[PDB]
């Protein structure tokens, strides 16, 4: 089967160079043009440009001309996208796609799995984890919400579990937000029986691979401050 | 270059529905329009090319029509695997351009949010910052208004929020909003409140606490 496999996610600082790659297989690499497409976080698809691997002819969208370089190594059926100097604004998912001319137009019939590129002046940092618990006398209803606030980490992602994975029902772990500090923050919450609040313990388990850290936090509200 | 405009930007539909999404080009592109499907975290998939030609392996419930500047993608008898974002793409001339996407979401009945407020932890306060969190749990539709009030004054510019994707079991959303203050500012005020407006609520719901009585 036709297959494009892209290189792994990259976390970079502004000013650094970066070359990412796209390896084709299951077809004659040299016979099909390859396009690169950008997708910024939460946004749509943007065509960047293409290369004809056979003669190395390239073409770029106006906004990308001079900004990036597309190349190919037919020897190894590989296409490349590269920047001399990254900016935070280059943060996005990047796809390579095979072009198949059908119905008298170029179509992108096969896509790589995407390469996430994060560009930030931030440095790797593990999260702080704080409990989310209701004020002592505010739980009126039969069900209550508890949670953990996972703050000030970089880069994404963290993974959050509850009670070592024993608790999965009613858990919502929210998308991270990027703070003005350049660090991420997210919350994970769970709804539980109001009656269990005095009986059962609830602990969030937060793993952050990039910093090699793991933080457990028992959720409660103290009776003095 | 040629601008592609899709409508609507999002829509909610039920399994079995006939769904129609439109694409408008800023100038004629003849028949040279393709449609793509994309799910979160995943690569796009080609569905239709040359306006109405079905890509090999794509289910025939997908069909495309149109010519010139106005095109439509139709999904007959929408299936559970079809909730996703759809993009048009013109291939008339370079530079190739895509529409901004249409997200097809799951229709269900109105559900009011359950609202919770959480005061900052003592551990956080020790380090100089106070995060106050408001949770809106399991609501539908997605549109919701959260307003923070501190000593009964509306807050602006000091909160961030985010929203889950639709729940796999009940198709609802949840939302978390965080109000961030310095410890010094937190300690000077008394009343912390989040006020929620949503179609499922007859009037706004407010959850609050008093610092020092919490
Ligand atoms: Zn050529
Ligand atoms: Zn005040
Ligand atoms: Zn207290």
């Amino acid at each position: 089967e036709v297959q494009l496999v892209q290189s792994g996610a990259e976390v970079k600082k502004p000013g650094e160079s970066l070359k990412i790659s796209c390896k084709g297989s299951g077809y004659s690499f040299t016979n099909y043009w390859i396009s690169w497409v950008r997708q910024m976080p939460g946004k749509g698809l943007e065509w960047m440009g293409f290369i004809d691997p056979s003669d190395s002819y390239t073409n770029y969208a106006p906004s990308f001309q001079g900004q990036v370089t597309i190349s190919a190594d037919k020897s190894i059926s590989t296409a490349y996208l590269q920047w001399s100097s990254l900016k935070a604004s280059d943060t996005a998912m990047y796809y390579c796609a095979r072009q198949l001319y059908q119905g008298y137009m170029d179509t992108f019939d096969s896509w790589g799995q995407g390469t996430l590129v994060t560009v930030s002046s931030a440095s790797t940092k593990g999260p702080s984890v704080f409990p989310l618990a209701p004020c002592s006398r505010s739980t009126s209803e039969s069900t209550a919400a508890l949670g953990c606030l996972v703050k000030d980490y970089f880069p994404e992602p963290v993974t959050v579990s509850w009670n070592s994975g024993a608790l999965t029902s009613g858990v919502h772990t929210f998308p991270a937000v990027l703070q003005s500090s350049g660090l991420y923050s997210l919350s994970s919450v769970v709804t539980v029986p109001s009656s269990s609040l005095g009986t059962k313990t609830y602990t969030c388990n937060v793993d952050h691979k990039p910093s090699n850290t793991k933080v457990d936090k028992r959720v409660h509200h103290h009776h003095h401050h | 270059d040629i601008q592609m405009t899709q409508s609507p930007s999002s829509l909610s539909a039920s399994v079995g529905d006939r769904v129609t999404i439109t694409c408008r080009a800023s100038q004629s592109i003849g028949l040279y329009l393709a449609w793509y499907q994309q799910k979160p975290g995943k690569a796009p998939k080609l569905l239709i090319y040359a306006a109405s030609s079905l890509q090999s392996g794509v289910p025939s419930r997908f069909s495309g029509s149109g010519s010139g500047t106005d095109f439509t993608l139709t999904i007959s008898s929408l299936q559970p695997e079809d909730f996703a974002t759809y993009y048009c793409q013109q291939g008339n001339t370079l530079s190739y351009t895509f529409g901004q996407g249409t997200k097809v979401e799951i229709k269900r009945t109105v559900a009011a949010p359950s609202v919770f407020i959480f005061p900052p932890s003592d551990e956080q306060l020790k380090s100089g910052t106070a995060s106050v969190v408001c949770l809106l749990n399991n609501f539908y539709p997605r549109e919701a208004k959260v307003q923070w009030k501190v000593d009964n004054a509306l807050q602006s510019g000091n909160s961030q929020e985010s929203v889950t994707e639709q729940d796999s079991k009940d198709s609802t959303y949840s939302l978390s909003s965080t109000l961030t203050l310095s410890k010094a500012d937190y300690e000077k005020h008394k009343v912390y409140a989040c006020e929620v407006t949503h179609q499922g609520l007859s009037s706004p719901v407010t959850k609050s606490f008093n610092r020092g009585e919490c």
